[PDB]
């Protein structure tokens, strides 16, 4: 409840990160003393931060600075280039005086490098024992914060994806050619993607994620900015190719928008089936067409081709696997994924009929091939394993050498 | 050199921890500072805790939950603390409070809401990924909202996504809301009760009309919804106003027939469930209750066994006058009368 108190203590603070020992440190926090008292003690602010901006030495030194610059004891914390924060958000619904101001108040130092680092810093790397912790420590709700945290990993990953006259002639030169063509380059991501290997349909959604964080970062570049004044200036060499590569570049823009935002929608029920059980995909194969036959309501040689032949390429990753790792378990397991194999075929089969109702290449080779070398190994353990109960009546006088040509037969 | 780094955390330490002393040399003198030493040159290390219990120090990173601690986190952004280059804009010196899931909650709707609305305002970020921050930023705040407290007690499009999102989530979590039976039903009604006002309440009906300025489909959803919230909070209220050495307590027991003879002047599989919390609680005495006076007190214990046979077979007539329970109660309480007539002869 003491304005003067807890505005000296942040003072402290202050000038023991920042430097400004007691003229304008405190000279800022208390000018307008009004709102001073109106975030401590009364409603309205949830915190008073002062940012500290430079304009000579780019605080680089930070042992300390004038006042030449503009520091801002703003309601709001903001992130900019330039200025160093410290926010002091209070955790007490009334500001209590008798409290110590440093074990609710956290300081706002903050790099002054750009937005990328801190945040992930300070939001999945550093907390990550506390809440585990806390799981430790009694808690139901376990479920949904793993992959909450996931979420964080994944704010992580797209931070780290994105954040990261003669003379005049010559410099146009020197700016265009270099930059049309690695537009023309990155018109060109189609074609380097089809290749051969067994591989996974989420990295379509990296290629595709890929390709908007290219793409927002060359659109970026372009909006340095004096040397498109100078296009414009020299239209009177590339303009005909900067119209032309221009609209190639918004209709690509436009259609990996919106494939993006569609290939967005699947992957909460293709999800199950990377790392799960074999009989899981069963179930989960209904919400899939589901998910893909709702899709293609609307937007494709690309689609089909490199959806289906990734699952399914998954699908053999997952049924080979999960078989290697004797007699009945593998037979059960060879019998459980010819089901999956089969209940794959026969709903595309369903799929292809409500498609010509209404209004298959890989699976062919993969499949087939997969189900064939699955047939012959299941009969061979099935006739073992029939065979196999005579291996232990070794006291009749007429099964002694039988059962070692049995063995070479197996060996 | 190490020398720089160190005595500027030193000075941290001091402004932070705020102990006027020289207990720097009586906790970090043992594994202490060698263990700085190391995090500052090795490899991948990202990360340190020192808590503040008061007075006391501990470099370490596991939170105790004794109270007055406080959280300072040093991380070195490179590798080393470079000679060259000065190492007084430490990109991590952070200082904290006592209670964690408080201050998520009071940073996610306080200081960083800026990092989503000014890089957005300024390049990076003018694309769908704006939308994106803003929606999962939106869900942290929820999340961060509801999974605390709970547990223990063009812009016309996207604002709509916004609107709509949280009531997908928060519909999630209302249906995840649809002596146990007692305090069951009693923590029903309360929690039942309190949704119902955190639906009906202003804000909440504000949001209802500005989405009711685009009725589409999803409201309808919420109609039948609330459909589901109000019968089952009025009922839940009735039945919790109905609900409110044995040897000297089987009149209690009359009481129990006289309760069942006068709630049910509900529903009938709650009644056989609570019978067998009944035979639950008897079967609790009968073993609380334990070679020539065994047979006494189980003599004794037979005798209230069959006190209870003929109060039900005296709510059946009183029924008669005023099926498959009969079934259920000689499963519980037979078994158990089965057990000690064999230790009993």
């Amino acid at each position: 409840m003491a304005l003067d108190n807890r505005h000296r203590l942040i003072v402290g603070k202050l000038a023991e990160a920042f430097g400004l020992p007691e003229n304008v440190i405190e000279k800022t926090l208390t000018q307008d003393k009004q709102a001073v008292n109106s975030f401590f003690t009364p409603a309205g602010p949830p915190s008073l931060v002062f940012v500290y901006q430079v304009k000579e030495d780019k605080l680089k030194d930070g042992s300390v600075g004038p006042v030449d610059n503009k520091p801002t004891l703003h309601r709001i914390g903001p992130h900019e280039r330039i200025h160093n924060s410290v926010y002091f958000t209070r955790l007490n619904p009334k500001g209590i005086n008798e409290k110590t101001l440093e074990a609710d108040m956290g300081s706002g130092e903050l790099s002054v490098l750009w937005a990328l680092e801190n945040f992930k810093a300070i939001v999945s790397d550093l907390y990550l024992p506390i809440m585990q912790e806390q799981q430790q420590w009694g808690k139901m709700s376990t479920e949904y914060l793993e992959d909450f945290l996931s979420s964080t990993a994944k704010f992580g990953s797209m931070l780290t994806e994105a954040v990261a006259d003669d003379d005049t002639l010559q410099e146009m030169e020197e700016c265009l050619t270099e930059w049309c063509r690695e537009a023309e380059l990155l018109l060109n991501q189609t074609n380097k993607i089809k290749d051969g290997e067994e591989r996974g349909p989420d990295t379509e959604l990296e290629y595709w994620r890929t390709r908007m964080s290219n793409f927002n970062s060359i659109t970026e570049h372009l909006k340095k900015e004096c040397k498109l004044v100078l296009g414009i200036c020299s239209h009177a060499k590339a303009y005909l190719r900067w119209r032309g590569l221009d609209v190639q570049i918004t209709d690509a823009a436009n259609e990996s928008k919106d494939n993006v935002k569609y290939l967005a929608t699947l992957e909460k029920s293709m999800e199950p089936m990377y790392q799960g059980r074999v009989t899981d995909i069963t179930e989960s194969l209904p919400a899939l067409m589901t998910n893909v036959r709702m899709m293609y309501t609307i937007a494709t040689a690309e689609h089909m081709t490199r959806l289906f032949t990734k699952i399914t390429n998954q699908l053999v990753r997952r049924c080979k696997e999960q078989i290697m790792e004797d007699k009945v378990t593998l037979i059960g397991n060879m019998k459980v994924s010819v089901e999956l194999a089969n209940v794959y075929r026969q709903q595309y089969r369903l799929a292809k009929e409500t498609l010509a109702a209404q209004p298959e290449q890989a699976i062919f080779l993969k499949f087939d091939l997969s189900s064939k070398a699955l047939h012959k190994l299941i009969d061979m353990f099935t006739t073992i394993h029939q065979f196999s109960s005579l291996e232990q009546h070794t006291h009749i006088e007429g099964l002694d050498t039988m059962l070692k040509s049995l063995n070479n037969i197996i060996d | 050199v190490k020398d720089i780094r160190f005595d500027y955390i030193r000075d941290r330490v001091c402004s932070c921890l705020k102990v006027p002393d020289s207990a720097y040399d009586k906790l970090v003198s043992g594994d202490g500072r060698t263990s700085l030493v190391q995090f500052m040159e090795e490899a991948h290390t990202k990360r340190l805790l020192i808590m503040l219990d008061g007075k006391d120090l501990s470099a370490t990173v596991k939170p105790p939950p004794k109270f007055k601690k406080k959280t300072v986190y040093f991380l070195k952004l490179q590798e080393t603390k470079l000679d060259n280059d000065n190492i007084k804009k430490l990109v991590i010196h952070g200082e904290i409070s006592e209670n964690p899931l408080e201050t998520l909650a009071a940073i996610s709707q306080d200081v960083f809401m800026p990092v989503l609305t000014a890089p957005a305002n300024q390049q990076g970020w003018p694309d769908v990924v704006a939308k994106e921050v803003t929606e999962n930023l939106h869900k942290f705040v929820s999340n961060v909202f509801v999974t605390i407290g709970q547990m223990k007690g063009q812009d016309k499009i996207h604002i709509l996504e916004s609107a709509i999102v949280t009531w997908t989530k928060q519909i999630k979590n209302v249906l995840k809301a649809d002596l146990t039976e007692l305090n069951f039903w009693s923590e029903r009604a309360a929690n039942l009760n309190s949704i119902h006002e955190q639906l009906t309440s202003e804000k909440t009906q504000k949001v209802v009309k500005v989405l009711e300025l685009a009725k589409s489909t999803y409201y309808p959803a919420f109609q039948r919804l609330f459909r589901e919230v109000e019968a089952a909070q009025q009922e839940a209220n009735d039945n919790v106003k109905f609900l409110k050495l044995v040897d000297l307590f089987k009149p209690i027991m009359h009481t129990l027939m006289l309760i069942w003879k006068h709630s049910k002047s509900s529903s009938t599989r709650f009644v056989t469930l609570m019978q067998e919390i009944c035979n639950d609680l008897i079967m609790q005495a009968c073993k609380y209750v334990p070679s020539e006076a065994v047979d006494k007190l189980r003599m004794t214990l037979r005798v209230l066994g069959t006190f209870k046979n003929y109060y039900f077979e005296y709510r059946a007539l009183s029924m008669q006058d005023t099926k498959f329970q009969n079934n259920s109660l000689f499963a519980r309480l037979d078994s158990f009368l089965e057990r000690c007539h064999d230790m009993m002869d």
